[PDB]
């Protein structure tokens, strides 16, 4: 029983200088004791891993699994808290920075499974996906490796 | 004016420095508003009662306020005092403040840094009528308001 | 192998299949709109169509009366079939029922479907319209309408 | 030396932009009421001369930003990036509303401006290209036209299909670059006190505001390019997906010069048209 | 039979997180262009359908209250009329199911 996640919304950074880039805000949120396995919640958690909040809600509204509505309620509460307390400007300017599912506590009869859901929303637009490794990049790195060979085992 | 209520003050306190009251009031005002910028709310516990301490401390957590006092426009003069009695004393004050609140990530969300600007106050101190000492208790026709840096939405009914 | 078998398999056998479809069809004739699992409605649509076809022949025919006796269970509906539904479609020669898909069922996440008899009194289903005729692509296609009509 | 003319335009453009933006007196607040069947009855509280309709759209949902293409405030079209100015009423116009009139007009004049920023730099520096105008044509017509005047040395040059292909590739580069259409309201004197290089648009510049009671005009900027148009433009150049300049025309009264006319046709990402329908549409972009 | 060896977390991760087992991102969601709610293309707007089913249920409750009991399927058409709506010239001889709220804008 460790309540660490909800304590990362309390780190008070130092007041920004007028020069440095505006720091993107954050909000951490968690749902505890979801009556649902973790090896099933993981798929929903990974689905919405790298997409903005509104697309995530859209994708969850139309998925069949039982945990979809739990994740949706969690994300809505997170968005409301982010606007109301964490001084976020636009409630659509958020994206799922981290989404994960973890084990839970309660007892057996045959384990009665439980799970927690952990979400970190980061202000700003989604980062673009890592592009595919173009053939020129592969040739460039192969040349780099060919050009770092030294005479092995001598002066 | 209200000498009938102030008779209780004279009887109980037995000191009643009437003209020193503005000085003490200004001192406690600047002190209380001075220690809102350090997370050192323990002394703010004894500088304000539980009536208006919980709001003055909870709605400021995770907000790096940096207040400041720069001048008093004119000397502060006492106002009418009324008075199973907690002694409430109201003091009018024209002061010169600067204020710059920040969010828990360090981004400005109210006021400018120096911007030394004037403020009008109807402050009200209260004190147990014993050991309990002076405590700020409360703070206008229609003075203007400085906007917020943030743009908001008000949903429909 | 199931090449060219048009009948679904449902219920506890052929007979239970006919009885399930019969209850669905009776509900449809009684209320004129029912929400049921998609596959069952798709199986029952053909039967509802042919029921209206039999009902057009009218009371006097005996074959149609026997058929509507079997396929309607609360007999108060047989009047309706022969005096409200079949008369209503004296013009249409086909397609008396519209079938849509709707949000999956909350409990068992089955594929649902609302099926109704065209022209009833009920509030209209939110049918999906096509794009307005004034949209960019439609406007360009309208220009092509004109320019092709004049040439021909 | 055109490569310095662009700088001579942009420097003063940014100068006026900055001097206008600096006029705002410490972030005043305005209230924007939202009307329309979707999410009705909301009250945005925006910044008097900083927040744009996008700043309102993003408040509602990513869907509004992705789908919105123009903004009505006080019931007149208003570009998405153009700052608001007073407590107003707002609504968002898309491509799929029942009456996408204003949106279609804005889309096509924006495509005209893009074709301008493509053609101008298309030629070899030793030639002299001068943009005449973006003649407003109805969407029903079949293509958007842009009137330019080439130098007299090219009278014996009707462009070949390969050069049109090059034009199209360059325009596709422009859309692929994904630059916005910044706007700027300016007093009409910029066109009469600096822009001496306006030789044929020297006529349009009085058409800007000589007709309207006020003495202010609209400037639109793709980025290291400037030109006027008669209405709002779509927010990003990425909106266009299918694009093609088909051919060119000439007007017979060849006394002033050869007023070449460039035809093009395009569609947004939303309203993509299948391959064969697109071929048919192109065939009619040659009239 | 039975396993001969435990299977490691690596093999289990190469099975459980294989793409074939992942949840696919749906490419067919959009916004009801007029109503402004989420929907799939080939399916009805859920909010609109619920607001239709509510009215259908209210109409049917009135129908039941008027027909009395079971086994009373009428032999004539039916028309439903909201407040301040006299039976039109086309609806005479058709059962009327009165309702006591203003006709919905979406009811044509
Ligand atoms: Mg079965
Ligand atoms: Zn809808």
């Amino acid at each position: 029983i460790s309540r660490k996640w909800e304590k990362k919304n309390k780190i008070v950074y130092p007041p920004q200088l007028p020069g440095e880039p505006r720091r993107p805000a954050e909000i951490y949120h968690c749902r505890r004791q979801i009556k649902y396995s973790k090896d099933k919640m993981w798929y929903l958690a990974k689905l919405i891993r790298g997409m903005s909040i509104d697309q995530a809600l859209a994708q969850l509204e139309f998925n069949d699994k039982k945990g979809a509505k739990i994740i949706k309620e969690v994300l809505l509460e997170a968005q409301d808290m982010a606007v109301r307390d964490h001084n976020v400007e636009f409630r659509s300017n958020l994206y799922i920075a981290e989404s994960t599912s973890g084990r839970g506590q309660c007892l057996k009869r045959m384990e009665k499974v439980y799970c927690h859901y952990f979400v970190k929303l980061v202000e700003g637009p989604p980062p673009p996906p890592e592009p595919p490794k173009t053939a020129v990049a592969h040739a460039k790195e192969y040349i780099q490796q060919l050009r770092s060979r030294t005479i092995v085992h001598t002066l | 004016a209200s000498q009938v209520s102030i008779r209780r003050i004279k009887d109980y306190d037995a000191n009643f420095k009437i003209k020193d009251f503005p000085e003490k009031a200004k001192d406690i005002f600047i002190e209380a508003h001075l220690c809102l910028n350090n997370s050192d709310h323990d002394r703010l516990h004894t500088l304000v009662t539980e009536h208006c301490f919980p709001d003055m401390t909870w709605d400021i957590k995770y907000k790096t306020v940096r207040w400041s006092f720069v001048e008093s426009l004119e000397p502060s003069h006492v106002v009418q005092v009324r008075c199973n009695v907690y002694g409430q004393i109201t003091v009018r004050m024209h002061t010169r403040q600067t204020l710059a609140i920040y969010d828990r990530f360090g981004r400005l969300m109210y006021g400018q840094e120096d911007v030394p600007k004037d403020v009008l106050e109807y402050v009200v101190f209260e004190k147990q009528l014993p050991y309990g000492s002076w405590r700020m208790h409360t703070k206008p026709w229609a003075p203007p308001k400085q906007p917020i840096l943030k743009t908001v939405m008000i949903p429909g009914p | 192998i199931s090449h060219g078998r048009v009948f679904r398999r449902m219920g506890l056998g052929p007979e239970s299949r006919i009885h399930l479809l019969r209850n669905l069809l009776t509900g449809l004739v009684r209320h004129e709109r029912i929400e049921a699992p998609w596959a069952r409605v798709d199986e029952m649509r053909g039967y509802a169509e042919k029921l209206i076809d039999y009902g057009k022949l009218g009371d006097t025919n005996e074959r149609a009366m026997r058929m509507a006796d079997f396929w309607l269970t609360e007999k108060d509906l047989i009047p309706k079939l022969f005096q409200v539904l079949a008369p209503r479609y004296k013009d249409q020669t086909g397609g008396y029922t519209r079938m849509l898909q709707i949000p999956n069922r909350s409990l068992d996440r089955a594929k649902m479907a609302v099926i109704e008899y065209k022209g009833n009194c009920l509030p209209p289903l939110p049918l999906p319209r096509r794009d307005s005729h004034l949209t960019l692509l439609n406007q360009l296609l309208q220009g092509l309408r004109q320019d092709l009509r004049q040439s021909q | 030396s055109p490569t310095e003319l662009t700088e001579m335009r942009n420097d003063l453009f940014n100068k006026e932009k900055a001097r206008q933006l600096s006029l705002t007196p410490r972030t005043e607040k305005i209230e924007v009421k939202h009307v329309g069947k979707t999410d009705p009855g909301t009250v945005f509280v925006m910044n008097k001369n900083i927040s744009t309709p996008y700043s309102c759209a993003m408040h509602l949902s990513e869907w509004y930003c992705r789908k919105s293409i123009l903004a009505l405030v006080d019931g007149q079209p208003w570009d998405m990036y153009k700052p608001l100015t007073k407590s107003c009423e707002i609504k968002f116009l898309t491509f799929k509303d029942c009456d996408p009139g204003e949106v279609n007009k804005a889309y096509w004049r924006s495509c005209a401006m893009m074709m301008g920023c493509v053609i101008e730099r298309a030629f070899k520096d030793e030639y002299m290209v001068n943009l005449v105008r973006a003649p407003e044509v109805p969407v029903i017509s079949g293509a958007f036209c842009y009137d330019v005047v080439l130098d007299s040395k090219l009278d014996e040059w009707m462009p070949t299909k390969e050069n049109l292909r090059s034009f199209t590739k360059d325009a596709h580069a422009l859309i692929y670059k994904d630059l916005p259409f910044e706007t700027l309201e300016v007093e009409a004197k910029v066109a009469l006190e600096i822009f001496q290089h306006s030789k044929y648009k020297v006529d349009f510049i009085e058409e800007k505001a000589s007709q309207n009671p006020e003495r202010i005009v609209k400037l639109h900027r793709i980025g290291d390019f400037i030109d006027v148009s008669e209405g709002p433009l779509i927010p990003r150049t990425s909106i266009c997906f299918q694009y093609e300049v088909s051919a060119v025309h000439n007007l017979q009264p060849t006394q002033p010069s050869l007023i070449r006319r460039f035809q093009g046709v395009s569609l947004p990402v939303h309203l993509r048209a299948h391959f064969t329908i697109w071929d048919k549409l192109l065939e009619r972009s040659r009239k | 039979a039975a396993p001969k060896n435990r299977r490691t977390i690596e093999v289990n991760r190469c099975r459980r997180r294989n793409p074939q087992k992942l949840i696919k991102v749906k490419n067919n969601i959009d916004v009801c262009p007029e109503c402004g709610h989420l929907k799939q293309k080939h399916v009805l707007c859920a909010y609109c359908y619920e607001k239709v089913c509510k009215e259908t249920a209210e109409i049917r409750r009135q129908i039941g209250k008027q027909e009395g009991g079971p086994f009373k399927a009428p032999t004539i058409e039916t028309v439903v009329l909201y407040t301040g709506e006299t039976p039109s010239e086309q609806d005479q001889g058709k059962r009327i199911i009165e309702r006591d709220r203003k006709r919905p804008s979406w009811f044509t």
